[PDB]
């Protein structure tokens, strides 16, 4: 309906003459049909070897990029600012349970806090031991959700769906394919 | 003309084709391999074949030597070899030449020799 | 040691040293010879006190300015390795080490070089750039590359073959040179540009806007649309 | 008799009185350079080993800063990361456009060095251009295109001190500095060709190869 049928004088096609056009309007399935040949003095003129637009053409560029004075490279660097591959042992998750988090730590006594760190960093405790050690609020805070629900397998950008159905659909009913979007 | 085909037998090609070039008869590289070596190597796949319709591609060492040696008013010359008709970036890149020593100095891409005067 | 600071030494042993310290600032103490020149009435050199106003200096002990206190445009305290003080600061500034560093500048050798308003500051700084080009040794890659870079920048700025961005391009090149030299000559090479940048930024633009309709428009780097490389040298561009 | 300090968190101990760049080599933190060398005298001409030093007003060269205890060496200060791009860019405004004809194509120390730390662009687009240097005939062994030289002094200190042919030398100030005899006379010490492995650009290179 914004992309519906348009008549054949806006289709850029070789067309017809005028008594044969009057013939073929009476003899066609739809009159608004192109015979497929593009129009010769329009399509591919002037040839790409001779384009007057191609004579002056320096460079496409953007303003914070081509700015000579202000930026250095290292602010607009992108290859050396990659995120690190965050790896997690079995053991460091036990560290995340009992020692706590940078949001909510559970550790004072920064001298002996290193000692409480290090045996777990050497394998003093086990994970299931920490699970029994972890409180109900600990499990429902940093393992499950606040209702104690399992986290849904998370998605980048969730795309909710419409179903276009009516005359804006690409097939009417009877045809089995629907056109959701 | 007549060169020995490794057996005392001589092979006989005209002097129009004992040539490095239509512009030059002599070689210009240490491992140039003159045509007198080449027909000596494989005339096996050269028999029953025309001698005319091979390239003979007009070697460059004769053509560069008859270009006029240009003059530069100041000290440091610039060479591009780029046309001023072609809308683009052609020629060799913008290197500079010091011309101070007695004698001309070829721009190491284009081979045009420049002189300080 | 400076010949001056060792030639003052016998007198200051002969006189009172704290008596010498009874002058100027607490720290910036005593006297200095002031080689005062530029466009004055009386080019002279006086042995006078530190921490003194420039106006009382010039108006009383070097005659005046050719065209008066109006006709100054800027002043260079010290040698050439000092940024130019503009008109509003130079009226009420002491000649010590403190106030000039406070206006981000050096007292130098306390030569005073005043500048005619009816003359060209861009010539005055371009000559300093080529002064440094004749007198860089060549240990530092920054200094040796720097001053021949600065010189062609200043010539292009003098005729006006630049764009408006390129003056701050030069400012970043100034601080590129500044802290990265073995001897302090790069520090010397830096500051006369920064005086021009901080105090004459529309003044350069007036020359450049003038050049923009003297001839056709210019691209970056001085290249014009007809500035081309023909047989041998370049053509089109009028060679700063 | 040894000194332990900190380079980028890495504590490292090295013999006293040595150079900081050897401590950076010992710590494993790679610091680029152009005119340091082990077997040669130390000159700070290259300006590449700039590095941040606690208790220092400005970043200093790591080649000639002597090792002092209680040292905190930082290499990734944004001032230093600015500085390396700066100095590379300053070096690359008189070096000529010879990368497809220069001999050290993949072996240009400068070039691989200018890929990590070089600028995107280079704003040399001045009209009247770079300097340029005489051919400087030396001998039938050493190919010589002094235009590509950067005066990194690494040739002349060697032929001075260890090779013992003191004919090489620096003549002139600024861009009028050259390297070599301006007699145009033949160099020979009995290890003559060792400079073409030593000039990190292809200013001096191999004449038969
Ligand atoms: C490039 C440069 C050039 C200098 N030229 C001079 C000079 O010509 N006469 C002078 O007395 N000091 C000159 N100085 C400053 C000297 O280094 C100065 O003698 C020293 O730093 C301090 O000496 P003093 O205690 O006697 O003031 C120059 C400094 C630099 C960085
Ligand atoms: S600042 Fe001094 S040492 Fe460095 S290159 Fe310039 S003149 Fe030489
Ligand atoms: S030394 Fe310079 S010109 Fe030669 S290949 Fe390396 S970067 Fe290119
Ligand atoms: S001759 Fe070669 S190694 Fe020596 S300073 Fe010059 S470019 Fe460097
Ligand atoms: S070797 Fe460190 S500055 Fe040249
Ligand atoms: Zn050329």
């Amino acid at each position: 309906l914004p992309g519906g049928p348009v008549p054949v004088f806006k289709k850029y096609t070789v067309g017809s003459k005028g008594i044969w056009e009057k013939l073929r309007v009476l003899l066609a399935i739809a009159p608004n049909r192109s015979t497929g040949n593009p129009i010769v003095p329009l399509y591919r003129v002037p040839t790409p070897g001779s384009r007057p637009e191609a004579n002056v053409y320096q460079d496409p560029s953007s303003y914070p990029t081509n700015d000579i004075a202000e930026n250095p490279y290292w602010k607009r660097d992108h290859r050396r600012a990659y995120p690190q591959t965050a790896f997690f042992d079995q053991k460091t998750v036990t560290g995340l349970l009992e020692l706590g988090s940078e949001a909510t730590p559970r550790i004072a006594d920064g001298e002996a806090g290193t000692k409480a760190l290090a045996n777990i960093a050497n394998g003093g405790v086990s994970f299931t031991q920490a699970l029994g050690k972890s409180s109900k609020d600990v499990i429902y805070g940093e393992v499950l959700t606040v209702n104690g629900l399992p986290p849904v397998a998370p998605t980048l950008a969730p795309k909710q769906w419409k179903i276009i159905e009516g005359e804006a659909a690409i097939y009417p009913k009877g045809y089995p394919c629907r056109t959701f979007h | 003309k007549s060169i020995i085909s490794y057996n005392g037998n001589t092979i006989e090609i005209p002097e129009e084709y004992t040539k490095q070039a239509p512009n030059r008869d002599s070689t210009w590289a240490p491992a140039q391999a003159s045509k007198t070596e080449i027909y000596k190597n494989n005339m096996v796949r050269f028999e029953q074949k025309d001698l005319s319709k091979q390239p003979m591609p007009y070697a460059g060492i004769e053509l560069i030597a008859q270009q006029p040696v240009r003059f530069v008013h100041g000290n440091t010359a610039v060479c591009d070899g780029a046309n001023h008709n072609g809308p683009g970036a052609q020629g060799h890149p913008k290197i500079f030449i010091n011309v101070d020593a007695p004698g001309s100095h070829a721009c190491q891409y284009c081979g045009t020799r420049y002189e300080k005067e | 040691t400076n010949v001056e600071t060792v030639a003052v030494a016998p007198t200051i042993l002969r006189r009172g040293g704290d008596w010498f310290a009874s002058f100027g600032r607490e720290r910036n103490s005593g006297t200095k010879l002031f080689c005062i020149s530029g466009n004055v009435n009386e080019p002279c050199t006086v042995e006078e006190e530190m921490s003194i106003p420039l106006r009382e200096l010039l108006e009383k002990h070097c005659g005046g300015i050719k065209g008066g206190w109006d006709n100054l445009l800027g002043v260079i305290p010290g040698g050439c390795s000092v940024p130019i003080l503009p008109k509003n600061i130079c009226e009420d500034v002491l000649m010590d080490f403190d106030a000039l560093k406070d206006v981000q500048s050096g007292l130098g050798t306390a030569a005073v070089i005043v500048i005619n308003k009816q003359q060209d500051v861009i010539r005055a700084i371009q000559r300093f750039a080529a002064f440094y080009k004749h007198e860089s040794c060549g240990q530092c890659t920054p200094c040796r590359e720097g001053t021949t870079w600065l010189l062609k920048a200043m010539d292009r700025f003098r005729t006006g073959q630049a764009k408006e961005r390129e003056i701050d391009m030069l400012y970043e090149l100034t601080k590129d040179i500044e802290g990265h030299t073995i001897c302090a000559l790069g520090d010397a090479a830096a500051w006369p540009i920064q005086g021009l940048i901080r105090n004459f930024r529309p003044e350069m633009e007036t020359r450049m806007k003038k050049f923009h309709d003297e001839v056709g428009a210019v691209s970056v780097g001085g290249w014009m649309k007809d500035a081309r490389v023909e047989k041998g040298k370049v053509v089109g561009a009028p060679l700063p | 008799a040894e000194i332990e300090l900190t380079i980028d968190g890495h504590k490292v101990s090295i013999e006293a009185g040595s150079a900081l760049i050897q401590a950076c080599e010992k710590a494993g933190v790679t610091v680029p350079r152009y005119c340091y060398h082990d077997k040669l005298a130390i000159a700070g001409n290259c300006r590449m080993c700039l590095v941040d030093v606690e208790r220092a007003p400005k970043p200093v060269a790591s080649c000639a800063y002597p090792v002092a205890p209680g040292m905190v060496v930082r290499t990734d200060t944004e001032r230093v990361k600015q500085a390396r791009e700066n100095v590379m860019e300053m070096m690359l405004q008189n070096h000529p456009l010879d990368c497809p004809v220069c001999d050290q194509g993949g072996e240009c120390d400068l070039q691989d060095q200018s890929m990590r730390y070089g600028r995107d662009r280079g704003r040399f687009t001045e009209i009247t251009g770079k300097r340029s240097t005489e051919d400087k005939n030396i001998g039938p062994l050493v190919k010589t295109s002094m235009n590509r030289c950067i005066h990194c002094t690494r040739c002349v200190r060697f032929a001075n001190d260890i090779a013992g042919a003191p004919e090489l030398g620096s003549s002139g100030r600024g861009n009028d500095m050259q390297i070599g005899t301006y007699l145009e006379k033949n160099l020979n010490t009995e290890l003559s060709g060792n400079v073409i492995d030593l000039c990190p650009v292809g200013a001096l290179t191999n004449k038969p190869y």
